[PDB]
């Protein structure tokens, strides 16, 4: 049975490693995003300063 | 002597020389794997005697994909050689298509972040799994593949659901072998589609999509 | 929250997001006011709520 | 098809299609947890546990083993169930409500008992 | 100045009318396709239905 | 035995009828144990076998004199496949040209003999059984049939 | 608003030309369908006799 | 006629006996008990298997409906209920009384 | 270094590590976009598929399948072109010019070709 295990175990960890790479490059495409509306609100924000 | 055995045995399916009579046998051994264990003693032993190998899988069945045969490890060491030309010509894009979709099916929900070209290489690899599924006792003349892998391949599925494929698909070539056989004729008895065969099948297709009714009510049209 | 406490004051939690939520309410700090579900992506009308 | 009929093989392709798909989630579940999946992977889940509940039954010979009588139920009314199933129609009802019963009319009074309709 | 106002709702009716005409248009184009559709839909199920019989009958 | 008076009948590995459907007429007898074709006696695999499937003539198409293992888990459709290939072999028969027909056989190693029944039957409604073979081997016979089966 | 009325009557006239066009062409293959069918039916059953 | 699996994790946990109860059965059931037993304890076994199963499957959940939490609540005070240190018998009329 | 020197091994690291780095980039471009790159990370992306590219050449074998004849590039000629390529001095050119080629001499001549 151990063998039958280790071939489970494997395969869960195949389906995690799927998930968290997918997981990390959405992240990316969400860093550049949430980058993208630091730089938008830049304006407003110093001409209420100034 | 168990490889023996077996290697001799399929040795002598064989296509013989025109000298001999130009005839062949064909095999198709099957090979019972136990918990998809193809390095199994005598699962290696006749994988390696055999020129190619299409490999069933119980979760591929279960999951719907009917015949169940995993296209990411299946070979064919003949390849082409075995194919017609318009066959060839048509599949040439099925293994990469395949593949791709494959390797992004994991970002299926995230389709706002795919970039354009990935998400329709998604879309399309959605409607090609569903192209290739076939009801049990219901082989399809070489034509009539030909023609359900040009849907396929052409983008002219692009429109329809992927629940509703399968049925378009059966739809469409019964409508051409009711109205347009010589669709069929031209590549049975040339092997190839031809340029005017290939503008008159894009046309009989966008008139069966104007005719064509989705199981949601979409339109199918362009 | 120590050096608030240092300065002889006393915290008045407000959070946004809820894993804050959660550690705090294990912590069983009481959080007067909070805020969540527009972490990943905030509109200006929460943070006008909030300010 | 040919023999049981299309409705039978659908809905039961169906139950099967849901449970192996639940089967693929189940690791990631345990790790990352239920919240990470898609929303249609949510629905799947929530809706293959209900099935994989109803597909038990209090069996008329396991009466010494629980005390509860065991029941019988007709293809046509599993067909019906499992359809529904399937379609979401009891997505609403706690899971705890589809095990070990009988039929629909055993599921709606076990639903009762739970507080659900 | 009820001349302005009437020339105002033509030109909104006008409008208006050129939407209108393709949407029924392409409502009983609907209609149609969907009677057509089930038209053969019936004419399947009638024959799947016949050779069944002729199955039943051919083997008694 | 061998002839074109076993297509449409089963036989067990000695070549004896067992569909209980009379004598075979062999046209000539044929040693188990005679050698493959030579390396030099062959020539490039190059002609389709169609097996109807759209999976396989796509993805892994098999051309005449090739060996393609059937290779899966018990209940992944391995039979049905083949089955489908040989019924797909019909109209090809039909034609009525030996350039383009394909004679079948079925070797069933091990199978209880109501499967190989039911293969019969699916053979016999798609109108293969006209130029499809059955050599049996059921799960009852002895270990030598079943090994001379193939 | 008096083209446009115009253009709205002749696209109803078209629709109502092409409806009854796709109709009679529905009708159509749904007998062919139905002919088939059943010859394959008799055919089949001159098999099984 | 059935078995007690004992884990060592379980064990561990503080659970004692360890027995496992997803996994261990009698063959005999209600016919080896008397009729309070039977009653009180009619479907413990299948509902600390379904606890378990439900506090698996709910280990990184967010958040639980009613249904759900009061289950978990109910299987952890069964399985708190079933602890017993060793050298301590209880009469079967104790045992009727703490499972009811 | 002790069987093949040091500047052959020195710019065979240096391509295995441009390749490398582009293969990391493969997923993210796959999905992504090449534009959701850097400028740095484009200007490798850049190098590395024309080194990539390099790495192939004309065979012999070739000759029968495709009328060009193939090439015989001397190791040192190898090494100064992938030398030059790990350091930008080709960047400007198209990458077709990169197909099945020999030397500097045979790149610079499909250059001017196109
Ligand atoms: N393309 C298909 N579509 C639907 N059902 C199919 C298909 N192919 C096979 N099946 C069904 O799958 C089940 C198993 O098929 P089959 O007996 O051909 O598989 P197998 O691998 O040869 O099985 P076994 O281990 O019993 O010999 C049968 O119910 C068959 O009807
Ligand atoms: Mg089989």
């Amino acid at each position: 049975a151990t063998l039958r295990e280790l071939r489970g175990r494997i395969r869960s960890a195949g389906s995690i490693k799927k998930i968290t790479k997918a997981q990390e490059l959405i992240a990316t495409s969400r860093i550049a995003k949430a980058q993208a509306r630091v730089e938008a609100a830049r304006p407003y924000a110093a001409e209420i300063t100034n | 002597d168990v490889f023996y055995l077996h290697s001799r045995l399929l040795e002598r399916c064989a296509k013989l020389s025109d000298e001999l009579g130009g005839g062949s046998m064909t095999g198709l051994p099957i090979i019972e794997t136990k918990a998809n264990d193809i390095s199994a003693f005598i699962p290696t032993n006749v994988i390696s005697i055999t020129d190619g190998q299409c490999f069933l899988e119980s979760d591929l069945f279960n999951q719907g994909v009917r015949p169940a045969i995993n296209v990411g490890v299946s070979v064919s060491r003949v390849g082409g050689a075995a194919q017609i030309k318009a066959m060839k010509e048509v599949a040439g894009s099925l293994r990469l298509d395949l593949s791709q979709y494959r390797e992004l099916e994991a970002f299926a929900a995230f389709a706002s972040d795919l970039d354009a070209a990935s998400k329709a290489q998604l879309d399309r690899g959605a409607r090609l799994v569903e192209l290739l599924k076939q009801p049990q006792y219901s082989p399809l003349a070489v034509e009539e593949q030909v023609v359900a892998i040009f849907l396929g391949t052409q983008g002219h599925l692009d429109s329809v659901p992927v629940e509703d494929v399968q049925r378009f698909e059966s739809e469409l070539l019964e409508h051409v072998k009711a109205s347009h056989s010589d669709i069929f004729d031209g590549i049975r008895e040339t092997k190839k589609l031809s340029e005017e065969a290939e503008e008159k099948l894009v046309s009989v297709i966008n008139e069966f999509k104007k005719g064509f009714q989705a199981s949601d009510g979409s339109s199918v049209v362009v | 929250f120590s050096l608030l406490r240092d300065e002889g004051k006393d915290p008045v939690l407000y959070v946004v997001g809820r894993k804050a939520l959660g550690y705090f309410s294990f912590r069983q700090r009481t959080v007067v006011e909070s805020w969540t579900g527009f972490s990943e992506r905030p509109t200006y009308e929460n943070a006008r709520e909030i300010a | 098809p040919a023999i049981v009929g299309d409705e039978h093989y659908r809905v039961a392709q169906e139950v099967i299609r849901i449970l192996q798909r639940y089967k693929d989630l189940q690791d990631i579940i345990a790790i990352l947890g239920i919240d990470e999946l898609s929303e249609e992977d949510k629905q799947l889940v929530n809706r293959a546990r209900r099935i994989e509940r109803f597909l038990s039954q209090n069996m008329m010979a396991a009466e010494q083993f629980t005390g509860q009588p065991g029941s019988t139920v007709p293809l046509k009314e599993t067909i019906e169930a499992f359809d529904k199933l399937t379609k979401g129609e009891f997505d609403h009802l706690p899971e705890q409500a589809f095990f070990l019963i009988g039929g629909l009319d055993d599921l709606a009074k076990k639903a009762e008992s739970l507080g659900a309709k | 100045e009820a001349m302005l106002a009437k020339t105002a709702a033509d030109n909104r009716k006008s409008a208006e009318q050129v939407a209108a005409a393709q949407a029924d248009y392409e409502k009983e184009m609907a209609e149609a396709r969907a009677q057509a559709s089930a038209l053969r839909d019936e004419a399947r199920a009638a024959g799947r239905s016949v050779v069944d019989e002729k199955r039943a009958q051919a083997s008694g | 035995p061998v002839g074109d008076a076993f297509l449409g009948r089963v036989v067990n590995p000695l070549g004896q009828p067992i569909d209980g459907q009379g004598d075979i007429a062999a046209e000539t007898r044929r040693a188990l144990e005679l050698q493959a074709p030579s390396v030099v006696q062959r020539q490039s695999v190059s002609e389709p076998l169609q097996t109807g499937i759209k999976a396989i003539d796509a993805m892994t198409p098999i051309g005449r004199g090739q060996r393609q293992l059937i290779i899966g888990d018990r209940k992944t459709g391995k039979t049905a496949v083949c089955v489908d290939t040989i019924l797909n072999q019909r109209e090809a028969w039909l034609t009525g040209d030996p350039k383009q027909q394909v004679r079948c056989v079925y070797v069933a190693i091990g199978q209880k003999g109501t499967t190989i029944a039911s293969v019969k039957r699916a053979l016999e409604e798609g109108g293969a059984m006209e130029y499809t073979t059955i050599v049996a081997a059921p799960a009852s016979d002895a270990a030598g049939f079943k090994w001379l089966a193939p | 608003l008096a083209d446009a009325d115009a253009m709205h009557a002749k696209a109803l006239a078209d629709a109502k030309a092409e409806s009854e066009k796709v109709t009679e062409e529905a009708k159509q293959d749904s007998e062919r369908i139905a002919a088939q069918l059943s010859e394959q039916a008799g055919s089949e059953a001159e098999r099984i006799k």
